[PDB]
């Protein structure tokens, strides 16, 4: 009921033997394109506003 | 009961206002729902949609 | 029943059911804990102790035609020999206590 | 050098401290040399006596979590081996008050936490300080020591600790009922509810809706058959294509909804109930026995079923006295009350079950020997009809599945001949 | 998982001991490095001992396995041996054949006798047995030939007339491993899909397993087989044991009304023609019908070209390996079943699996009919497709390896 | 170039995880793999004994 992190949940899934495919692992610093700063090569209002 | 039509016997006074509950073509009706609003005169009348 | 004594770790030794068993129970934080041997081949290690649940929970363990052990209540070193037992029950009579458990 | 790989395929081996204890020594003495000295006093005893305890206290640790998933286990552990189906815990409440009753003099400050016991020797005590208006009326509120459900007997308190010119601490049924929760599951009753809960899925449905059905009081015995085809399987089931057809026969069933909401539960989420030709059994109502809207936060359903047809049974039956005396009402009580099946082995003249005077002869046979019998001979027809011709009887009665019958004191006739 | 990071397990006690005392040494070997280096070791074991407890994973765990099984899936499989009854005796009047008479059949059999008894004087009695080993050949109806008996007992036979059972050993934890996806044998939830196939392979002897549900209201829908009835579905099972139980189990896990589905020409042989009288109900009732197929027994080849390795390694390894896998004992991998197409990428995962250190160049599967004559040269090709219904197996005599 | 052709069954994992696993063997992480040193040619089979 308080499995907070992913490892948890993919160990329940080997456990019950559900996929794997359509649920998002975590938002962390380990998940490509995130940092401290990580203001650099966007679009940072000199360019375009996103 | 299968065709959702009430009737008052003796008509109703101006602003008395009357809601119903109860179960009807599967929609549910707990709460109180608006049906009649009498006008002063008119005694007959038709249920609400829950 | 089996023989017991007052004892915080202790080992008891004896031929039952057409079977040679040694059990060892030990006192472990809380709760008790078991070791079930055969053939002076190791069978389990570490069974907790509940009372009335069988200590042997896996099929290819309890029988083929063998028996099984239950304590009534949970264990308790300090009580043994006064209130809280262990007993022995063969294939006919573990079958039949299966059948009443569920 | 001295370690032990004490996690093997059959589980945790924990050792007796002493065992530990010399290995940590002979590690030290290895560390250092071979004439060092390890006693409490000195040092190194200190170290090898705090390795030796954080070593024992680690291994015992582990091997109390060894095997935890399957559901012996407790404390915490068995508490999420439950909640992955349905579970609760805690449930230590204790019962507040409200609305007490004082009687005492002018302006005086009543002492928190006072005692106050009721008539089978409970103690409560008060919770907030309050003073009293001259009048001589106030309220107070109460709880007692142990989170109990306790139930206060509607009577007037006692009094234990007593405060200045203070009595009468008593009732008025406008105190609010709290009823508490006392710990109501401990660790066992847990293991319970996985048994039931195994139990109740672990049927079918056809398997399921006999004995869940009979669970209604006053309830006799129950006939379901499944369709399995649009033809005539066992009876004459056309209605759908896959129904279930369902005869409950009962004594009164002084219950209604209850066997509709038994019915109920008792849904596999693809089969209709509707069943029957306008021929078969004669269902309670017609479109539907207009079930309970749902136990938890739902909208109300349909279910059917249907009773089976009443029918009734003319015995005869001639006999010699022998060498005794026999009362024919003693023979025709013993026939009446083998039709209900109070001995064991005979379950009865059941919904769909046939009769014959074969049967009641062994009946006769079994209770009472030495009577000889000369013929007995059966009959049935429809409820209600006149006495029939004496041509009517026969050896046996094939009798239609949605049927019931019965046997009456009066109805059955005897001949000493 | 979550079992590394004992390299830094060194740190940590240098700086322990740096705080409590100044700032001095611990290192170069004396007695306060000593201390150190006993710390070092003793920490990292304790945290090696957590990671190996820690992770309880069905893909990683050993012998407590078993509770990872028995939160879900049903018990292991117990150890059984196959008895004899009714097996035809005949000496003279007035014998007592007491018990444990170690017949013994021709092939080595070592049989024993349940219950004693009396040789009547019509001279024909039978007497009931019972296997010495978990592993016990099928015997065949001769003159049992005879260890232990009396001063009149004359000789024993076994009659068409005696009925026997077939064992159950060698349950090892690849196919606890391996039946864990599968076999999950959701007592609790009986009539639906997954159900099915987990409370029939609960019945012994069963190997595997096939259900396959239509869904919709046309048919052929489903991935390899016809339909006639629509809203049913079909059954296929291999390694089939005797009919009651199956019939039993299969019953026992459905519900709705007629389910049942014979195939198509095109299916494996039914097992009986018209049902399979499931004689008794809950309800007492006398209903009958089941209706289940058993599968096609193929014949696959395989031929792979790799290279010759760090040293020499006889071809009788890769074939090992392969007729292993095939056979389905490695864990992970259920091998080949009743609806598995052979893949040649597969087969030399296998081969990697077992041998390593080898080169793989050309690898080539092909699948032959039953009792076929051997495939041509060119038959052999990257892939096969295999239907639902059709069982392939490899023997030692199907792969050859010579490799450049 | 590498290309592969799996179906999900009822275990499956992400792709990322086989592009970091596949890429990482070819330097030789497993025992007995020494990768693709200068002269090795390549296979699919290894690619295949390798996510085997």
């Amino acid at each position: 009921l308080k499995t907070a992190n992913p490892f948890g949940l993919m160990v329940w899934c080997i456990i019950l033997g559900t996929p794997s495919k359509g649920f998002g692992l975590y938002p962390k610093n380990s998940s490509w394109a995130f940092g401290r700063l990580r203001q650099n090569f966007i679009y940072s209002g000199t360019q375009v506003p996103p | 009961a299968q065709t959702g039509t009430v009737k008052f016997t003796q008509p109703l006074p101006t602003g008395v206002e009357a809601y119903w509950t109860g179960d009807w073509k599967g929609g549910t009706a707990a709460e109180p729902a608006r049906f009649a609003v009498g006008n002063g005169t008119q005694d007959t009348f038709t249920l609400s949609d829950p | 029943k089996i023989p017991l004594t007052a004892v915080p770790n202790q080992a008891i030794s004896f031929n039952a059911g057409s079977s040679y068993w040694k059990i060892r129970l030990y006192q472990n934080m809380d709760m008790m804990n078991a070791d079930i041997s055969r053939d002076g081949v190791i069978v389990c290690h570490g069974v907790r102790c509940f009372g009335g649940i069988p200590l042997l929970q896996y099929s290819h363990q309890y029988r083929p035609d063998y028996g099984n052990f239950v304590f009534d209540r949970d264990a308790d070193w300090t009580l043994f020999g006064d209130g809280i037992n262990l007993f022995y029950l063969d294939g006919a009579e573990f079958a039949e206590y299966q059948a009443l458990a569920t | 050098m001295a370690n032990y790989n004490y996690i093997v395929d059959t589980g945790v081996i924990v050792a007796d401290t002493a065992d530990v204890l010399s290995d940590v020594e002979a590690e030290f003495r290895a560390a250092l040399g071979a004439n060092i000295n390890l006693a409490a006093s000195t040092p190194q005893g200190s170290l090898v006596a705090a390795e030796a305890i954080a070593r024992s206290s680690v291994m015992r640790n582990e091997a109390r979590i060894a095997n935890t998933i399957n559901p012996n286990v407790s404390f915490g552990t068995f508490l999420d081996a439950i909640c992955a189906l349905m579970g609760i815990e805690r449930g230590s409440d204790l019962s507040t008050f409200g609305y007490g009753v004082q009687v005492t003099g002018r302006s005086q400050t009543r002492i928190s936490t006072g005692s106050r016991v009721q008539t089978p020797a409970g103690a409560i005590f008060t919770v907030m300080s309050d003073v009293t208006i001259p009048a001589g009326g106030v309220a107070t509120i109460d709880i007692k020591s142990q989170e109990y459900g306790n139930i206060p007997l509607p009577v007037g308190n006692l009094i234990i600790i007593d405060g200045t010119i203070g009595w009468s601490g008593a009732k008025v049924i406008a105190s609010t009922r709290v009823d508490p929760g006392s710990r109501q599951m401990s660790d066992a009753e847990l293991k319970n509810a996985r048994v039931n809960r195994l139990a109740i899925q672990g049927r079918n449905s056809t398997m399921a809706i006999k004995a869940y059905v009979s669970a209604v009081p006053n309830v006799t015995s129950v006939n379901v058959i499944e369709n399995n085809t649009g033809a005539v399987q066992v009876v004459n089931g056309v209605s759908f294509t896959l129904p279930y057809a369902v005869w409950v026969c009962v004594a009164g069933n002084p219950d209604k909804q209850a066997v509709a909401d038994a019915l109920w539960a008792a849904h596999n989420g693809g089969t209709p109930w509707d069943y029957g030709a306008t021929n078969n059994g004669v269902p309670v109502d017609g479109p539907n026995g207009v079930p309970v809207r749902d136990p938890a936060s739902g909208r109300k359903y349909v279910v059917k079923w249907t009773t089976p047809i009443m029918y009734d049974g003319y015995v005869n039956v001639t006999v010699q006295q022998g060498s005794s005396s026999v009362a024919p009402e003693a023979i025709q009580n013993a026939v009446v009350n083998y039709a209900q099946g109070k001995v064991e082995g005979e379950e009865g003249l059941v919904v769909g079950a046939s009769l014959s005077a074969f049967e009641v002869a062994g009946a006769i046979a079994r209770e009472i020997p030495g009577i000889y019998i000369k013929l007995c001979q059966v009959a049935c027809v429809a409820a209600g009809s006149p006495a029939p011709a004496p041509g009517d009887f026969t050896s046996e009665y094939v009798m239609s599945a949605f049927g019931q019958a019965t046997i009456s004191v009066g109805n059955v006739r005897v001949t000493f001949v």
